[PDB]
RNA sequence: AAAAUGAAGACAUUUUAACGAGUAAGGAAACGAAAUGGCGUAAGGACAACAAAAGUAGUAAAGAUUUAAAGUAAUUUAGAU
RNA sequence: AUAAACAUACUUUGAAUCGGCCAAGUCUGGUAAGCAGGACUGGCGAUGCGGGAUGAACCGAACGUCGAGAUAAAGUGCCAAA
RNA sequence: GGAAAACUUAAAAGAACUUUGGAAAAAGAGUGAAAAGAGCUUGAAAGAGUAAUAUGUGAACGGAUAAUUUAUAAGAAAAAU
């Protein structure tokens, strides 16, 4: 109906180089270049949404969700960190997650 | 009421090599050669048993029904825990009969004791 | 010897065996397995072929030297054989099988090898008598063999 | 959402490397890519040079079986694929789907020649080159190593040229009249009340 | 007296000790498990002490985006805050938006320059009570079964009072006319564009 | 380690503070504020329904296969066959 | 001057060990050696962790089980967090 | 010089008649509390066979973290004045 979201892509876990601790997920929200724009964001929503082919004989949702928050930026770039309910699995790497617009400051 | 139930860890600690060979069983032996990758801690293979991993003392051997396990053999048995209902679970033991089983059944029943094996060896 | 499965309807199944059959456990686990699921009227048909040579019992697990035939394409296997003195004994369980059938009273133009399982046995010792005074052993390789048939019917 | 559409990135006037390590970052980021004209792709250094270069990368071959060496493509749209495979990670499941959301072709082919395309301004030749420096494009050093489809890919190129030159004159035309038609509706008095507020925020 | 650990509990003419008191003097006891009091109930003049603090911005009369919820993205006028739960009572005019009289926390709300204002909006009743009147319950558990058509009867009963009350819809209704464009604005949804960056969007 | 409490609760008490890597090697048992704490195998002497029929057992023992639970661990417990 | 009461002084009984190896703003024999032998200290042996792609010794720093942050050596085009 | 090899059941009641097969045997039938069926109390691991389930490019296995599927699993009380 409506786009009330800005896409970000899970690039992956906060790491080392031979490490990673998947419980900070690192996010790339679209149209933000630099550390300076990313106060925005802390605290915002954030949604790992996802299908699943279930089959007639189950009640699962075939679209299931992911929430977590924004908690701090992660370096100049405008990358974040964002911790989640139950972390992201790696299999969603690359993929996007939706940006929401609430809990609102404005 | 009932505490929060907090494990350290929650799965078991194996021997090493019991994955490879089937004459080295799962049960823990610490490693104690000279040249152990595991007794030297390295990276990959450093879990070991230690008392750090011990859960917390307010809830050690507490079932997950917030209740401490407490086995009895007969009736007379139960009236051992009559006065703790609130903190101990009864246990029917592996080698008591169906008709024993009954009475300590009823009994707790009488007594208002929680009993975890309500369900063993029930009639066809 | 027990069976290793029991039929759903003991009433419409009919049972044969043999224990300690002096065929090679290799050649019949792999005969055993080409005529599992096909109706009796084919599987007696399959294992005549196989003994005049016409038709081949693709070797898929036991293939260690086994060399390549023309007949097995589409089986998914390289290398094929015509075990005889196996498709023989079979085929006397199969035949064995079916008169009990008849005795019970099923419609033989109906059944299926629905379950068929080659077990080893034990083996026979004999002298092999090699160079700088050894002996080895010269050992046979027996098995039993089950067979049920039940009628098919849809589901 | 989900990213179905395709980056397309004109990989003329460009820089081999510097395109390849923004489309490999890119490729993990979950975006589409296909790169066209990745013969027209520029390489630091002269001819004679990159001929040594590349004299020296036929050097290494398995002893024992050429067949099972390294294997040495001449296209220049495998000259990229193999600059953007040694940016991306190996032997893992990530790796592989990264790759296989890449294309080159030597030219624009048919359903990506009338596409939006992009451009990487960190890789481009005028900004990290010193002009005086010497360059050399791809298609140029895949002639002298054996691609023989250097000429045939200057044939569709300049038929692509002339097709546009045509639909883009037409497009002016009617583009011209386009415009000075809404100069009409603007000066227009039934749409006085819509163009004072457009006057007002600048879009007049 | 009984020790506070026996509660005595009948036993089915089965085997008891000597000490176990017999039925016909054992009276059972309903097993009790809640402990808390419920929340007090006050005037419906003063706030409850939980009471949220509203930000600046968001001042009766304001135009407001929905940005969560079932309305997402719709636009609503907020006339007061509920005294007893903080929550914003907004209407988004039925006769425009189709949003009905509702309570959204300011959590889920952006507060926009544009502004109604509108007094006299003749809000006497839209209050704690209003709004409890017209929530449609659950059928409770031992309140028989009664699947399916319980939830819509409700509907139809809650119905004539939500109609009724949406007659504080009259002036805001006028007053959202006056303005040009402003109707379309708010009878259409709030959707980011191309190139709307919400760190730059400033309402 | 130091304070407090202490015939029996219990979780080998309560509080505060400092500390915890490790081959060869050492720390036997007992020791109420316990001079390290425990698991398992087998046999011998006792104890095991306190009101004169007093641990379990053909209403299914030991053993075997697995499913779960307790324990950091050695292991223990219970269900099904 | 500074530090020191779980400080200090020990007594008794006893285990293992005395094949060592490395570094160097060090030395001796040797053309020289990842050679042979020494003075002082620190390490490896007995030692995992982060970095040097990989490495017994190099640099940071020594380890009960976890959460959150500020760091060290060293790095920020992609593999690879910046 | 110098071994190995214990155990059906309370009682042989150790199948006994029919069909298929050259025969051994098999399928019915019958005995017995139970085939425990003589290679006979129980019947592990290594090694196989059948069935169900799942996975796949030059080893396989292990660990941390999530997703999917399956299994286990927490309730009958009830507000203000």
């Amino acid at each position: 109906k409506c786009r009330l979201h800005v896409n970000a892509v899970f690039m992956g876990f906060q790491r080392a180089q031979r490490n990673q601790y998947p419980n900070v997920a690192l996010l790339q929200i679209s149209g933000v270049n630099t550390k300076e724009d990313t106060p925005f964001y802390i605290g915002k929503r954030v949604a790992y949404v996802y299908k699943v082919n279930v089959k007639k004989g189950s009640n699962k949702p075939a679209i299931r969700a992911i929430f977590g928050k924004i908690v701090a930026p992660h370096g100049n770039h405008g990358v974040v960190k964002a911790r989640f309910l139950h972390n992201l699995p790696p299999k969603a790497m690359g993929q996007n997650l939706k940006v929401f617009l609430y809990p609102s400051n404005i | 009421i009932k505490p929060k139930i907090v494990k350290k860890y929650t799965g078991h600690f194996k021997r090493f090599d019991s994955n490879r060979f089937l004459r080295v069983k799962a049960s823990w032996r610490v490693p104690r050669g000279i040249d152990n990758r595991l007794r030297r801690k390295f990276k990959g293979t450093n879990l070991l048993p230690k008392i750090g991993y011990g859960s917390a003392k307010a809830t050690r051997n507490m079932l997950p029904c917030g209740l401490y396990k407490f086995p009895v053999r007969n009736t007379t048995d139960l009236e051992m825990i009559m006065m703790q209902n609130r903190k101990y679970a009864a246990e029917i033991s592996h080698a008591v009969s169906a008709k024993k089983r009954q009475e300590i059944i009823q009994r707790a029943k009488i007594l208002n004791i929680r009993v975890l094996n309500a369900d063993a060896r029930i009639k066809k | 010897v027990k069976y290793c499965a029991k039929p759903v309807n003991v009433a419409k199944a009919a049972q044969a065996r043999g224990d300690n059959l002096k065929v090679h456990f290799k050649n019949t686990y792999e005969t055993a397995d080409a005529i599992r699921g096909m109706k009796v009227a084919r599987a007696q048909e399959f294992l005549k072929n196989v003994i005049i040579k016409k038709e081949i019992v693709p070797f898929r697990k036991h293939n260690g030297g086994v060399g390549r035939k023309a007949q097995c394409k589409g089986l998914n296997c390289a290398f094929g054989r015509w075990p005889v003195k196996s498709a023989q004994f079979i085929l006397k369980l199969l035949k064995n099988a079916v008169d009990n059938a008849k005795a019970k009273g099923l419609n033989t133009a109906l059944l299926t090898v629905s379950h068929i399982a080659v077990q080893e046995a034990r083996s026979s010792r004999r002298r092999l008598y090699r160079a700088h005074g050894s002996i080895n052993s010269f050992s046979s390789s027996p098995c039993h063999i089950e067979l049920i048939l039940t009628e098919k019917e849809k589901k | 959402s989900t990213n179905n559409k395709v980056t397309v990135i004109d990989c003329h006037g460009h820089v081999l490397g510097r395109v390849a390590s923004v489309v490999a970052k890119h490729l993990l980021l979950g975006q589409k890519f296909v790169l066209v004209r990745c013969e027209d792709l520029q390489v630091c250094g002269t001819l004679k040079m990159r001929l040594v270069q590349w004299e020296l990368y036929q050097r290494k071959r398995v002893n024992t079986n050429p067949t099972r060496g390294a294997f040495h493509h001449r296209s220049p749209a495998d000259m990229v694929r193999k600059a953007v495979r040694g940016m991306l990670p190996k032997n893992n499941y990530r790796g592989k789907l990264a790759l296989k959301n890449l294309k080159c072709f030597e030219g624009c082919p048919a359903p990506y020649d009338k596409m939006k395309k992009s451009s990487i301004p960190e890789a481009a030749a005028i900004y990290s080159f010193n002009p005086t420096r010497k360059r050399t494009l791809l298609g140029e050093l895949g002639t002298a190593v054996g691609w023989k489809y250097a000429d045939v890919v200057a044939k569709n190129e300049a038929e692509r040229k002339e097709r546009a030159a045509k639909w883009y004159a037409a497009k002016q035309l009617k583009q011209k009249a386009v415009a000075e038609a809404k100069e009409k509706i603007l000066a227009d008095e039934k749409y006085k009340a819509k163009v004072a507020i457009l006057k007002k925020f600048g879009y007049a | 007296s009984a020790p506070q650990w026996f509660v005595p509990v009948k036993a089915g003419d089965a085997k008891v000790p000597a000490y176990y008191p017999t039925d016909d003097m054992i009276q059972e006891q309903k097993k009790k498990l809640r402990t808390r009091k419920g929340a007090k109930i006050t005037a419906l003049d003063k706030p409850a002490w939980n009471l949220e603090k509203l930000r600046k911005s968001i001042v009766p009369g304001a135009i407001l985006i929905i940005v969560a919820g079932k309305y997402a993205g719709k636009k609503v006028v907020f006339l007061k805050q509920c005294i007893k739960s903080g929550a914003l009572i907004v209407t988004g005019p039925f006769k425009i938006n189709g949003v009905p009289l509702m309570r959204i926390n300011q959590r889920y709300v952006i507060a926009t320059s544009q502004k109604v204002d509108v007094s006299k909006v003749d809000t006497t009743g839209v209050d704690v009570k209003f709004f409890k009147k017209i929530a449609i319950k659950k059928a409770a558990f031992g309140k028989t079964v009664e699947e399916d058509f319980a939830k819509k009867q409700y509907e139809a009963k809650k119905a004539l009072i939500v109609e009724k009350q949406k007659q504080v819809d009259e002036s805001i209704v006028a007053e959202i006319k006056k303005v040009p464009y402003l109707k379309e604005y708010m009878a259409s949804y709030f959707t980011l564009k191309n190139g709307d960056h919400p760190h730059l969007l400033k309402f």
